[PDB]
């Protein structure tokens, strides 16, 4: 339950 | 309630402010589905984090790909409630454009292109 969602360099490559 | 509503106006610029202290060249952008969608699902996260480099169809296969929409249905994005940029436009340029008051970056997201 914390606010600030981050996205992973993982998740960044990936969608590439 | 929207995030607006929610947070006021004092306490959404003290966010901005913090996580700039933070996170300097990252872009805090509030993404929420359209008051009228019903097809695509509400997002289990609100407030996001973006690298400055990352563009607006890399931003959308992103969201898409958390919500595993399949291959067939539409995503929209509607920024600053108006703007529809260009999908090749970095998010930074986005920021510097459309930013809300509060220094977040307000989105929309439909499967319908009118809003
Ligand atoms: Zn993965
Ligand atoms: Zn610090
Ligand atoms: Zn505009
Ligand atoms: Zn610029």
């Amino acid at each position: 339950e914390d606010d600030w969602t981050e996205f992973s360099s993982e998740e960044i490559r990936e969608a590439r | 309630k929207t995030f607006k509503q929610r947070r006021s106006f004092e306490q959404r610029v003290e966010d901005v402010r913090l996580i700039r202290e933070q996170h300097p060249t990252k872009i805090p952008v509030i993404i929420e589905r359209y008051k009228g969608e019903k097809q695509l699902p509400v997002l289990d996260k609100t407030k996001f984090l973006v690298p400055d480099h990352v563009n607006m169809s890399e931003l959308i296969k992103i969201i898409r790909r958390r919500l595993q929409l399949n291959a067939n249905q539409a995503f929209f994005l509607l920024v600053n409630g108006h703007s529809m940029v260009s999908v090749s436009t970095p998010i930074s340029e986005v920021y510097e454009s459309e930013r809300d008051e509060d220094g977040f970056l307000y989105m929309v997201y439909a499967s319908q292109e009118t809003f």
